[PDB]
């Protein structure tokens, strides 16, 4: 149902829904990453550091 | 991720999800016996060595940060903790020469 400007909207926050027995909220997921890095991969350590992850 | 609850302390509740409350220390209780086992393992002599140790623990700080909630007296005076310290390190003492 309807949803109004509300406390700790933030605002990236954008979900509410209602009934008569109890006032029932939704938030979204939490944002994902900006990339700018390298994912660092296991090849670049030292000989002995790759059975770090196996 | 959801929580079922009382209408009411969910506007309470909404900000602490934000993981907006901070760490804050618990030192007040487990300062005496963390202090008299220091005095065992042999070291601290005095009530200024006492407030020295204490300066390491995040106790200390937490009081530098935001003092009023934690009993704190006045910072002016103090500057650097170093009456509340040596307080905190006296009551410690008696309580702990009394038993």
């Amino acid at each position: 149902k309807l949803m109004t400007v509300t406390k700790v909207s933030l605002p990236e926050g954008s979900f509410k829904r209602v009934k008569p027995q109890y006032d029932e909220i939704h938030i979204p997921a939490p944002s994902k990453p900006v990339i700018d890095y390298e994912l660092k991969e296991i090849t670049s350590l030292p000989d002995w550091c790759q059975e770090a992850f196996p | 991720g959801i929580i079922i609850t009382d209408q009411s302390n969910v506007q309470y509740y909404l900000s602490v999800l934000n993981q907006q409350l901070p760490i804050e220390s618990q030192f007040v209780s487990k300062l005496v016996d963390n202090l008299n086992a220091e005095v065992v393992a042999g070291n601290i002599k005095c009530r200024n060595d006492a407030v020295n140790w204490l300066a390491y623990t995040y106790l200390y700080v937490r009081m530098l940060a935001s003092p009023m909630l934690y009993k704190v007296p006045d910072i002016s005076s103090d500057g650097q903790l170093k009456k509340f310290r040596e307080s905190l390190v006296h009551s410690a003492l008696c309580i702990l020469k009394e038993q």
